[PDB]
This record gives structure tokens, C-alpha cells and sequence, in this order.
């Protein structure tokens, strides 16, 4: 690629989530960036139904 | 979100290779006090934007536990061993809640990562490390709305060098 | 599909007090070389006929095991452990696939069983034992026809009893 | 009384939809059994992603 | 202490062929909790006479848990699976230990059961259960002396039968 | 024949010895049963590291 | 051997606080092919001189798998997690037999590490990772005779760092 | 302790191990000498009873 100035620096994304836990069913929209060299990133997700979450969203975040 | 990893030290990067197919992976999560986490995502590339379709299926987390009753605190950072299986990348990784009082919850992540390109298209990396840190950054609206960042390193284990010059 | 057991002795049908409303599962299955099966369903009825929802997500599975090659043998039949928690009910039991060679390729299923009534509209059964019998009767077609058998029995361990009184 | 919903001899009918190692698949199946006596058979179909690629029996307790 | 249990139809006893040279066990028990019990056995007989010598090792049960508190109820009945594996005779059982506010701590062994005699000399059993009602009968002193009762059963799935003709 | 070794009703005796989370304890035990009938009873002592500070309940398939 | 670990960024040191007195460890090991490795382990201070005293019991071990074969390769290295439980440390590290042929054999290590000085006593470090190096440097002969080095760091996620300032 | 001048460089270590794996005894002896605040060490193990072991000694790694 000869240099870092080749390569694309942020890359946005979208995601749609949805599933079941202990019974409860949800769906969660998401959005974000990130710098796919530098390994960071940062998004913002929804919970569009079954929200409030009755259960932590921590184990979603591996999934987002 | 695995496109998004600073990989050193020359490890092959098996999610930027395998655009612009792009990949899926399939985890279950075991947490050590029953709870069962399942899921399965596809990841594309629409243009230039990633785009992520996830589907999960939970269970057996106890009525009593930090899940079910949202006393979770914060994730602390992980590193995932990875390796190749059966021509697609294999990961396992523990990660720990660190829950409001001091107490941690472990879990165990166990994951296929299948590229869309066939394995003779890309470079396999050898076994490996990926350092996750993911933060809570704000939540928004209590079980509605979150800010979450993470960042990601693909690495040898170099601060315990070998004395044979493996990785 | 749990509304087919035979129970003896004084032992409560937590599947069959759920209705008209029905019940759903939840599962989680853990196969010996790392393969994990998790499925939840949903039990109704619609005017006299039983109606099953049923998603799955597999995951894991060794690609050169007999599950992946397609070379499974048979089911034995199983026990299953049942008791209430949360005021629901949970299972566990252990299954024994046979495999040519004379292995047999062990998985562990982590079920909880949620009826759709309040838990104060239940009589709630007491720890005891769902014995299962499961057949693949007929492959009709190799990988796109199957006929299945099951027969099960809820009960206590009657052929070792107890001494001091107990179920 | 719940169990007044049921009769000795009762149909049933299910729709399985999954993906097991990044295989999708859709099956549908009927069945009937006495659900007093404890027994029971059924047909399943896979209607999507078959010939399936993976053993059957895994998917033996969704059914 | 397998040398008494009560075998029906057709089954072969693999403990009761083992004499006079005896057999051992190797066992790990795994808690839902944490908590790890690992024994090795040697079962022998000093003319007329059973002698059993046992080594134990256990670790990482939650200094909070029923274990560690001396707060176990009871135990309850189990099923365990038996079959050929490697020539020795492999077993697995879920137990469950009853436990104050109606909990039930459940535990998983994984035992392989080893004769004295070689594998030719013996009759091996195919895939089986061997029901278990093990109780403690008196606490006669706190935690220095206890009475201890079982019953056992080795048989097949009678209550759930096949119709492909297995038993 | 092997199981002519054996009686109707047989004694036994153990010896175990062992280590949990760090507390370390030894038992005796005598017992007798009926093979063939599948029963049998026991009596053990607690002989070092007693009174336990565990549960002897996950002593009970060991003993 | 925990005595001989370099920690950075000031983790405390609870191998070379518990001294003179030392420390013990209890651990299983649990392989993904069925085997486990359970050890209790002490550690007193003689003069000058280190001495371990090491009780183990293995079982389950698969006849056809790679340590009963004796074709094992070596250990990669592994990062084992290290945090305080009911005031005693408990540490969990993935480790990986890769053996001749590429493949790996995972295995699940679950420690507790004990001082022999009271809670009080001791400054307990927070959540961190052990990195841990262990190579066989020669087999002087093939089952009787090794020479073994070991490398190991405490530290820090330091390579995703946090956007919070946690460690 | 002011500097790494007054901190012991390197201490000496023995070891025995004993046990059964998949029924097969053996006992082990082990000597060696470590850095404790280099974080290395070295040690050789000789099996005195029970070899050659009829499993791989790897599994052994972590007990020594």
C-alpha cells in the first residue's frame, strides 16, 4: 500500500440485532465508526423493541 | 466488529482479507454461574459502510444473578487466543464483569470466525493474541440507548519472550 | 415437544396445567467436542391442534466429528432431572449419540421450561426424572425427510428407594 | 382445567428455522401422539438449506 | 463401592467379573458453582473382605456456597450412563444436591472405571444406567462422624421402550 | 469364576485421604452390603482435619 | 513456580508478600478432548532455598488423544487472568498444546492461590494478567528427564488501553 | 528497598511431585534456580518412579 495515506482512515458501519433472552425478545438498531488500522471505534445502539432491557445490556456488547 | 483490529508484528488480518465478501462468526457464551449466550452474525460491506446482521438466543441466566437483576458494572479487557481450525480462525477468550461491589462474573467465549473467500485465498494467521478493551461510555436512556467504544490488538505474547524464537 | 409425558406416582404436569395458553423452552446443548446447539420454542394450541415455533443457532462443531461428516449413528434413551427454579422449571440430561467405532459422543442439555400461566396458577412438581426415548424411525430422505419417535415417562426412582422417606 | 384443552390422541404441527456452523436451514414437520401415554411420531421436512450437511440428530430435541 | 449393585436383563457386571484382583476408579466431579472433586479409588479384597483406599483432591468451591458454609441438605436420587470406552467402562451422572431455599446445586462426574483383570477376561456391558439413591442416614457427630446408606440398580430405559428393537 | 469371590452379604472397609481448599483430612470406614441386591450401608469417622469444614455431602461417592 | 514473576506498573506481589511463611494453590485443568489434571501444590521458604510440594491426580484422558498418545508438541504461551475472591486469589487461563501437525489442544486451567498470611496482612492486587512462558528446552530422556524455563510478567491490558482511565 | 542492589537476585528451588494419571503412578524430583523479580527460571524434573511415563509429559507443565 506503500503508505499509511492509501489507506482508508475511518469506515462507517451499521448493525440490526435481534433476539431472545430468558424469554425476552428485543431488537436493537446501531451506529457507528471506526479506524479499521488503528483498531479503535465507537457506536451508538438502540433498543427499538422490548426496551427497557430487563437485563443487563452487557451481554450484548460482544454481539454489537 | 473484528474489521476494526491493529494487528503488529506481521499477524495476517483474516477480516480485512476477506472483504469485499466479508465474513461471519458464531459464539456461545458461558457464564460461570449458568447463563448461556448464543449468536451468530454476518458481516458485508454495502458500498463503503459495514454492515453487521446479528442474531442471538440467551438462556438459563439465574432470576438472582447480575444479568437478570441489570447489576452488571463494566467489562474489563480480555484477551482472545486465536488459531486456525479446520480452515477457519477458532477463538476462545474469558472475559470478566466487573460488578458494583467488586465482585467479578467470568465468562467463556467460544468462536468460529468464517471468512466468505475460500481458504486457499487467504493467508491463515499462526496462533495469536487479540487484546478487546469495550467501554461503556454513556448510557443514554438506562436499557434503551448506549455509547460503546472498543479498541483491539492483534499480538504475540512478546513481554515473556521465547527462548527457542517461537512466537 | 413436552406435553407428551406419561407421569406417574403423585407427580404434578407442569406442560399439561399451561393450558390454553401453552409454554415456551429454552436450550442450550454442549456437545463433548465443542460443538453447542441452542434453540428456543413456543408451544400453543390452535383448536385442538399442538402448534411449535422453534429457532436454532448451532455452532462450533468440529468439522471432522461425526455431527459435520454426517456419520451419527443413534440416540440412546436419557434421564432428565427436573426441579423448579425461579419459579420456573429447569432440566438437565445427558445424551449419548453412538458413532461408528463404538464411540459414543456425549452432550449435556441445559433447559428451562416456562409455562405462559402465573406460577400461582401452577402445581409446581417436585424434583424427579423424565425418562426419554427418542428414534429417528426412517431416514424417508437422506438429508431432507426423517420420521421421529419419542417416548417419555415422568417419574421417581422407584428401583432404589429410599430409607428415609423421601420421593 | 388446563389439561381439558387436550384429548388422548392430538395433532401437532412445527416450523424449525436455524443456521448450525453458517448452514441455514427451514424445516416443518406434523406429528401426532397420546400425550397421556407418553408417546408420539412425526414427519419432519427440511424445506430449506437440504440435502443438510450435518447430522439430523442434533436437531432431534428441537423438533 | 460398585461392587453392590443389583444388575437386570441381560447386563454384564463389570465390577462383579473384576475378582479377586478388584478394579479402581478415577473421578472428577464438577459443581455448577466452581467447586471441583477429584478422587482416585482402589478397590481390592482381603479374603472375604472389601478393602477401598481413596486419595482426594478438591478446590475452587465459593467460600460463600453451601459447600464451604456446611449448609447441604440432602441428596437426591440419580441416574448415571454407562459404557465401553478405550476397553474400560466410562460413566457420567448428574447429581443434585438439595440445598436451603430450595436450591438444588447440581454436580457432573466424569468417571472411568478400570478392572484388574485384562479386557479379554471380561464380559463388557453395552450402554446402560445405573440408578443411584445415595443418603446419609445419621449425622452421629457434626463433622467427624456420618452414616451412609445406597442403593443401586443397573438396567435399561424399561419405562420408555424402543420400537426399532434396542434396548 | 469371579463372582464366586464374592457373598451374599459382604464387609468392607475404607481408608480415604485427601485435600479441599486447603484443608486437609483423613477418614475411616467400615461397611457391609449385599452385593447382588444392589444395598449397602456405612459408618465413617472423621479421624484427622475433623470436624470438617466443608459439607461431608461432596465426600459421599468417594467413600 | 509464582514466586518468579516480574510485575509492572505496581501490581502487588501476593507470592512474595505471603513469605516467609509461602503460599499454597489448588487447581484443575480441564481439557476440551475430556481429560483433567487436578493439583495441590505447597510452597515454604527453607534458608535460602524454594521448596514445592505437588499432589496430582489425572483422569479421563482419551486413549486415542495426544497426551495418552504421548504426541504432544509444546505449550504456546498463555495469559492467565488474576483477581481476588473471598480474599484469596483465583486465576483462569486458556492454554494450547500445539501439537506435531499444526493442530491445537485447548485446555481450561481454574486456580485458587492461598497465602499463609492472614487477608489482613497482605496488599491484594486488583484484576490483572499473568503471561506465562513455559518451554521444554531439552528432554534429556524421552519420559524421565526435562529442562524446563519459565518466563512470566503481571501487568496490565496496556495495548487497548482504557477511555476511562480504569486498568 | 532503595534499589534492585539489595534485592536478592536469584534463590534456588526444590521439588517433589507425586501422583496417578489415568491409573498410571509416578513420583517426580525437580531442582532449579530463578530471577524472582526478572520474573525467569530454569529447573530440571527427573522422574524416579513411574517412568518412562506413559503420557505426555506437558500435561506435568504447570504443576512443577
Amino acid at each position: 500500500h506503500g503508505s499509511a495515506s492509501f489507506l482508508k482512515k475511518t469506515m462507517p458501519f451499521k448493525t440490526t440485532i435481534e433476539g431472545t433472552v430468558n424469554g425476552h425478545y428485543f431488537k436493537c438498531t446501531g451506529k457507528g465508526e471506526g479506524n479499521p488500522f488503528e483498531g479503535t471505534q465507537e457506536m451508538k445502539i438502540e433498543v427499538i423493541e422490548g426496551g427497557p432491557l430487563p437485563f443487563a445490556f452487557h451481554i450484548l456488547s460482544t454481539s454489537c | 466488529s473484528k474489521t476494526f483490529i491493529k494487528y503488529v508484528s506481521g499477524i495476517p488480518d483474516y477480516f480485512k482479507q476477506s472483504f469485499p465478501e466479508g465474513f461471519t462468526w458464531e459464539r456461545t457464551t458461558t457464564y460461570e454461574d449458568g447463563g448461556f449466550l448464543t449468536a451468530h452474525q454476518d458481516t458485508s460491506l454495502d458500498g463503503d459502510c459495514l454492515v453487521y446482521k446479528v442474531k442471538i438466543l440467551g438462556n438459563n441466566f439465574p432470576a438472582d444473578g447480575p444479568v437478570m437483576q441489570n447489576k452488571a458494572g463494566r467489562w474489563e479487557p480480555a484477551t482472545e487466543i486465536v488459531y486456525e481450525v479446520d480452515g477457519v480462525l477458532r477463538g476462545q477468550v474469558l472475559m470478566a464483569l466487573k460488578c458494583p461491589g467488586g465482585r467479578h462474573l467470568t465468562c467463556h467465549l467460544h468462536t468460529t470466525y468464517r471468512s466468505k473467500k475460500p481458504a486457499s485465498a487467504l493467508k491463515m494467521p499462526g496462533f495469536h493474541f487479540e487484546d478487546h478493551r469495550i467501554e461503556i461510555m454513556e448510557e443514554v436512556e438506562k436499557g434503551k440507548c448506549y455509547k460503546q467504544y472498543e479498541a483491539a490488538v492483534g499480538r504475540y505474547c512478546d513481554a515473556a519472550p521465547s527462548k527457542l524464537g517461537h512466537n
